[PDB]
DNA sequence: ATCAATATCCACCTGCAGATTCTACCAAAAGTGTATTTGGAAACTGCTCCATCAAAAGGCATGTTCAGCGGAATTCCGCTGAACATGCCTTTTGATGGAGCAGTTTCCAAATACACTTTTGGTAGAATCTGCAGGTGGATATTGAT
DNA sequence: ATCAATATCCACCTGCAGATTCTACCAAAAGTGTATTTGGAAACTGCTCCATCAAAAGGCATGTTCAGCGGAATTCCGCTGAACATGCCTTTTGATGGAGCAGTTTCCAAATACACTTTTGGTAGAATCTGCAGGTGGATATTGAT
């Protein structure tokens, strides 16, 4: 007996994503990989905003990343932000961005 | 003989301080009603889950502040600094929201 | 009041404010209020939709989460 | 009462990239959210794949094409990598 | 070999609004698309209201929801009480 | 033999209605209102653009309806309008609209 | 000679293009340009000639939505003449850009 | 015959973006109800259009890809539009 | 450009709200065996797309002339920001009934699953039909010129 | 203001492809009639958590005052694009042939869908644990006037 996740060498569940799978109507059948591959890459992503959100934690003296932490870094990133367009992360605030023309004559 | 920073100096300086935070700027309760005025003229007695009636505050305010970078953009394309109901028509118009 | 003029002055140019907003026109207060009751009465529309389908009497986060995603405006951190 | 999440591999990845970190308890609610919301997005464009091809199945063919439509630039090639890594190792066990 | 299109009903369709016009087939196929677009829609928000309400079956219930959460107003509100009848109709059969 | 669309007393195919339903994976299952009540609302909608349309091609003379009869059905009501506000009908053109200010004395 | 007064054309061109349907891109050159951009992401394809037709109307349905956003806001800024800061600002907003 | 070579060659494609001419550029504007026209607008135009087709292009081949055909089909480009939120009626889909 | 008035930043301590870890249940995933089905391979086909070729005219490019647009500059009224004194009300606990959202068991109507009789939608098509595309021009405006 | 140069719309008429009418083949579909499985409403009651009145209380909304400077109007003129005319390139059109590809048909097996019983990974509530919100205030820093 082995999880299919060790097997793939996954932390995420490739047999959960397999009946999230079956159960969301998305095809009849499922094929055996499919489940494998999608849990890859959802760890894959996760992983990713992680890494970025973890840095923007530390940056501001903290340990424990909070919302503001995983705005900071999806908007940041070109291609996350991209990703996440049309997606608003609760508690999370906005850049700083000040339009130049705005600033004080100097 | 008073101290008075010039115009616009303390606007800058809540800009920073607010983009800063992530904090609400609604008054939560007002919001409360004007959430539940809304949607009794949809259905009669209804009760909102507290969640429900903060998943709208942050989806309404992160809209309007959105709305507001753009409406900025359209003040400083017209070569202008303040913004004014026709910006905020403007990129409502060019969103796709009206019409 | 009618509820939307609890809409202050204060917190609509704080909204500006974070907006990167410097001065703000005297009429913008008004034409925001119309433009947020818009936003709401469409996304609450939505909502209600779903908590009358499912025969239900309150209003959950659930409901509104997916009436934002129905408007394309999908929020996270509230369920879904 | 029973309410599934993935929480738990959240933070198990968590720990793998930032060991000595942690994550609020919002945080953590908006992560889920996302692996939703990717999840969904990659099974919906799998799922029209599957049926444009006249296809009763969605392999992992699908879940990739997928994975090109969906993702920006280099984020695609490198899930596309990690889907391709774990499928073999998979097959290999 | 063989393919459909929803063609000769909006044949029927268009001699009892219009007896005395006709359709170009490039005007035929934007109907033909119209009709598959919104057939979508509808289905789609119809499958995903069931799936909210761990529902495995669609029913004209959800197709009702779906078309309020879909048309506009004054659309919604004809659509619903033509389908409210026919479905009436149907069922004393 | 009686065809499931005319005892619901329409034009739009039931029965085809129904087994798209099925073949699109949308739920497990498919109640029987459903098709019917689906077939009603695409009847309703083609009926309402078909009848916008006619009406344009009337107004230019036209016998036969064509693309831009279509656009300009659509364009010219709001509701529709709203309904394929992101939709593009091929060789439909646009309505004809000129800004104010670029109008002459 | 005759000479109609600058923007006089050009308003009767408005109302000539805005009563028409036919494309307005040559098409061989729009088929070029297609087959190039498409050669770039992968070598030796076919199109079917529709195929071409398809993209052809939905990039000048694009392009013509496209100016009338820019026209707005040229307008905006006391403008009648269209510029690029105008289409910039047209697609930061839809979100195009940004 | 299935010898030495490739089967022959069609000359290579080069600055073709170039084709979408001022005067072609010049008559989309009219039909966008634009009266003047900056002489920057022109390069500004291809390249915006440049971006359009790549975007479009690249998913439309994407499902050709996935299908194992050789020719982009007028499907594969509507659903590549559709995908990008930009329907497009009256070529199948 | 120096004070001088003020706001933002940054150091240290400490206790609790909120995060992390531990503690056994059990829905769900994994393991084995039988049954059902999908979709690549091989082999022949047939529509479609590619590439010419030839003729010719529609439309692109270029150069000239100047109308009028847009932006620089100067002016000046009044709208909006900064400041401040007055008090209304939003916010914080938090404790208390009960409308309601759910968890559990029962089970009829409603929805499969499958074999059969029967109709209808799609395709080819010769026939005929017939809406309307493409090309010319005076009557009716409306300038642009003088 | 009078007069010539002109674009567009609507009528003129036959030229033929694109739409409509049978003629009929004829299967993939839909309808009909059993045997059969089951999703979900219905009655039922627990553990949520939603509405709410108490209500002290200071954080924050508000009304007024004073003038800084921004927006909007006006005046002006360089020079950029609009209009047009000339030359002629290349797109458009239409008929033609060749091949590579797509699509249909038959088949063998690898792969997936059950059906059922055995094994824990994941969840919830409780017990253990700690990161950072907060309070205080001189230090650092930026702003504004004489
Ligand atoms: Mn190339
Ligand atoms: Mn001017
Ligand atoms: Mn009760
Ligand atoms: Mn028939
Ligand atoms: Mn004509
Ligand atoms: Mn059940
Ligand atoms: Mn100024
Ligand atoms: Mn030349
Ligand atoms: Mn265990
Ligand atoms: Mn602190």
């Amino acid at each position: 007996a082995k999880t299919r996740s060790s097997r793939a060498g996954l932390q995420f569940p490739v047999g959960r994503v397999h009946r999230l799978l079956r159960k969301g109507n998305y095809a009849e059948r499922v094929g055996a990989g499919a489940p494998v591959y999608l849990a890859a890459v959802l760890e894959y992503l996760t992983a990713e905003i992680l890494e970025l959100a973890g840095n923007a934690a530390r940056d501001n003296k903290k340990t424990r990343i909070i919302p503001r932490h995983l705005q900071l870094a999806v908007r940041n990133d070109e291609e996350l932000n991209k990703l996440l367009g049309r997606v608003t992360i609760a508690q999370g605030g906005v850049l700083p961005n000040i339009q130049s023309v705005l600033l004080p004559k100097k | 003989k008073p101290h008075r920073y010039r115009p616009g100096t303390v606007a800058l300086r809540e800009i920073r301080r607010y983009q800063k935070s992530t904090e609400l700027l609604i008054r939560k309760l007002p919001f409360q009603r004007l959430v539940r005025e809304i949607a009794q003229d949809f259905k009669t007695d209804l009760r909102f889950q507290s969640s429900a009636v903060m998943a709208l505050q942050e989806a309404s305010e992160a809209y309007l502040v959105a709305l507001f970078e753009d409406t900025n953009l359209c003040a400083i394309h017209a070569k202008r600094v303040t913004i004014m109901p026709k910006d905020i028509q403007l990129a409502r118009r060019i969103r796709g929201e009206r019409a | 009041r009618d509820n939307i003029q609890g809409i202050t002055k204060p917190a609509i140019r704080r909204l500006a404010r974070r907006g990167g907003v410097k001065r703000i026109s005297g009429l913008i207060y008004e034409e925001t209020r119309g433009v947020l009751k818009v936003f709401l009465e469409n996304v609450i529309r939505d909502a209600v939709t779903y908590t009358e389908h499912a025969k239900r009497k309150t209003v959950t986060a659930m409901d509104v989460v997916y009436a934002l995603k129905r408007q394309g405006r999908t929020l996270y951190g509230f369920g879904g | 009462t029973r309410k599934e999440s993935y929480a738990i591999y959240v933070y198990k990845v968590l720990k793998q990239v930032h060991p000595d970190t942690g994550i609020s308890s919002k945080a953590m609610s908006i992560m889920n959210s996302f692996v939703n919301d990717v999840f969904e997005r990659i099974a919906g464009e799998a799922s029209r794949l599957a049926h444009y091809n006249k296809r009763s199945t969605i392999t992992s063919r699908e879940i990739q094409t997928a994975v090109r439509l969906l993702l920006p630039g280099e984020l695609a090639k490198h899930a596309v990598s990690e889907g391709t890594k774990a499928v073999t190792k998979y097959t290999s066990a």
